């Protein structure tokens, strides 16, 4: 009756250990430009300076 | 793109085109004849000019060397327009750009000569002067009667030729 109630607590603590190791993995994982920077306007391509612009200026 | 300051010294280059690229003869018109016939260069050579700039857009960064074959043809077609306008309308083309070299090359001050030039070129060279991007319900500026912006002094040769075209019934 007491071995089962200790195995329950050990399972509940190993669950927290797995959760902690997971939530540590999750932060060091790299992340998208749409999640790290603003979601709308998801491309990093600037295309900036649009009045006196030259054709051939893109690459 | 930026302009030279702080003791620029000019330098030129004693050299030639390589053999790979053929000869192309140049435009010898200066700013008042170029500004005079700008709309007729643009009316005849629209698809050539647009293919040249579309070349320059398509192969980015290579630029100069990969677009030489159509930069050839835009220059040759503009030269065709300018000798075409010489041999038909030399005296009033000359009347127009001689008006234009006074008055700061403003097109606002040479209306009575450009009416004559537009009428000649439209009946003989069959090219029309148009301003695009102009929706209807909007009058084009070089057509309007009594504009707010008149020049300081109208040129004498063009008002004399304009009155004589009135009395001939030319215009």
């Amino acid at each position: 009756d007491i071995l089962n109630e200790e195995a329950k607590i050990v399972q509940a603590l190993n669950n927290q250990r797995e959760l902690t190791i997971k939530m540590h993995e999750l932060k060091r994982e790299e992340k998208d430009y749409a999640h790290s920077y603003s979601p709308l306007f998801s491309d990093p391509v600037p295309q900036g300076g649009s009045i006196g612009k030259a054709p051939g200026s893109s690459r | 793109p930026r302009e030279a300051a702080a003791h620029w010294v000019p330098f030129e280059d004693k050299a030639n085109m390589p053999d790979n690229v053929p000869d192309v003869v140049e435009v010898g018109a200066t700013s008042a004849p170029l500004l005079s016939a700008s709309y007729f260069i643009g009316a005849k050579c629209k698809p050539y000019n647009d293919d040249f700039m579309l070349c320059r857009e398509e192969s980015q960064g290579s630029g100069a060397i990969d677009c030489l074959k159509e930069g050839r043809r835009v220059t040759r077609c503009a030269v065709s327009v300018i000798e075409d306008i010489n041999k038909s309308c030399l005296d009033e083309f000359r009347l127009h750009w001689q008006c234009l070299e006074q008055n700061n090359h403003q097109l606002s001050g040479c209306r009575k000569a450009e009416a004559l030039l537009n009428k000649c070129v439209f009946t003989k060279l069959n090219l029309e002067k148009k301003i695009p991007g102009l929706r209807p319900d909007e009058e084009p500026v070089f057509l309007k009667k009594d504009p707010w912006i008149k020049p300081a002094v109208d040129d004498f040769k063009s008002v004399r030729a304009y009155a004589e075209a009135k009395k001939n019934g030319t215009l």
